[PDB]
């Protein structure tokens, strides 16, 4: 869990998609796929985490002044990550996507819990998505 | 027409927005302080990221060029949405650079009445000039129309 | 009308008040005052400015970018105005303070017509808040 607050889209390859949801995740999850249990459930975490915004907020922000927490990103990371053969402002940019996250805006938009679950699943499952990110990353997976 | 147009200039601004986004700027300062084995993947970084800039700036004038097109059909094709002339006004002037975006403009936006233009006349003469004149200039294009809804409506 | 789009907050003294609502505005409502009449109707024009959100933007994103529109504010004016015996930026902060105000964001919080509503009022009607006026915009009147 190294690579945390969106540091993956800051990386040479940048990571297009929220979390996994490949085609074996779908398929694991049943004949249903992302319906029935995993968008319920998608929206009831959603849910609980938009009712303890301040909690989450505030323990980022404790986090995140932490001078031995090393969350930035550095390009000897980025290399690390991805091989081939102000601190302030970010982290006050960071909290700000964090806040609109927890309040449901994506785009300058408020979007309910429902149509930000489906917005997240409808990024993770797209192919056009998928195609940009690193191979390494296995998205055919 | 209308709702053609709206899901373009929608995209176009989101695309706007990431250009203007700090991330965007965070990641260009740190590509910019790693260029500061070493060569090769700096380089492969340095193209890599001119690669994805030229084809979002591609991707990011085919909106703007249908969202521009979509909202003068919108506008030809009505009246009850003649507000949106605001933001088909806004669109050019934001981008009068754009070849194609005038070129359009030249050619469908002379057939649009002139009384949709008078609200943002003030607008429309404190734009005008003469460095960039031409047949495809914007201040040539910006002139006659100017002077056409002059003749139009005088008063 | 010279002065508009918070102007006036950046003066020496700024105005605490989004509008005039004084003790006369309120007496010549009627024994009701700002409830009934005043209070649904400033809750129908804020649901109208709200629903027309993307037009007033657009319009005001017109009159922003004119050359020879001098709304911002300059020493010779803030003088002026109360005397006694980058420009991209700050565009772009206008812009978005008007969006937070057609969405409903005040403090960083979603609130709804009639929260926005009567928080205006009471901002209005604050006696600290016009105690700090300047004197020649006669609060007390």
């Amino acid at each position: 869990l190294g690579v945390a607050f969106e540091q993956g889209k800051i990386l040479p390859t940048p990571e297009t998609v929220p979390f996994r949801l490949t085609r074996d995740i779908v398929d694991g999850m049943g004949i249903t796929g992302v319906e029935g249990v995993f968008r319920r459930c998608c929206e009831k975490t959603m849910e609980v985490m938009r009712n303890s915004q301040e909690t989450l907020l505030t323990i980022v922000e404790v986090l995140l002044y932490d001078p031995l927490f090393d969350w930035t990103m550095n390009p000897l990371k980025a290399l690390y990550l991805a091989q081939r053969p102000s601190f302030n402002k970010v982290a006050e940019r960071v909290l700000m996507r964090l806040q609109e996250k927890l309040k449901g805006v994506e785009e300058g938009t408020v979007l309910s819990v429902g149509g930000q679950v489906n917005l997240l699943i409808q990024q993770a499952i797209d192919p056009k998505n998928l195609s940009r990110l690193f191979p390494g990353w296995k998205a055919w997976v | 027409f209308l709702s053609l147009a709206r899901f373009s200039d929608t995209q176009y601004q989101r695309i706007e927005n990431y250009m203007k986004s700090s991330e965007f700027e965070n990641k260009q300062a740190l590509l910019k302080r790693a260029k500061e084995r070493y060569t090769v993947k700096v380089q492969r970084e340095l193209e890599l990221d001119e690669l994805a800039l030229r084809a979002l700036k591609e991707d990011r004038k085919r909106f703007l060029c249908k969202a521009v097109e979509n909202y003068i059909n919108c506008l030809l094709s009505g009246e009850e949405h003649d507000m949106w002339v605001f933001r088909l006004c806004s669109l050019w002037l934001e981008n009068s650079g754009v070849s194609e975006v005038n070129g359009m403009m030249k050619r469908d936006g002379m057939k649009i009445p002139t009384y949709k233009f008078l609200p943002l006349m003030y607008q429309l003469a404190a734009r005008m000039g003469t460095k960039m004149m031409g047949g495809l200039g914007f201040h040539e294009v910006l002139n006659n129309l100017i002077s056409r809804i002059s003749m139009d409506h005088p008063h």
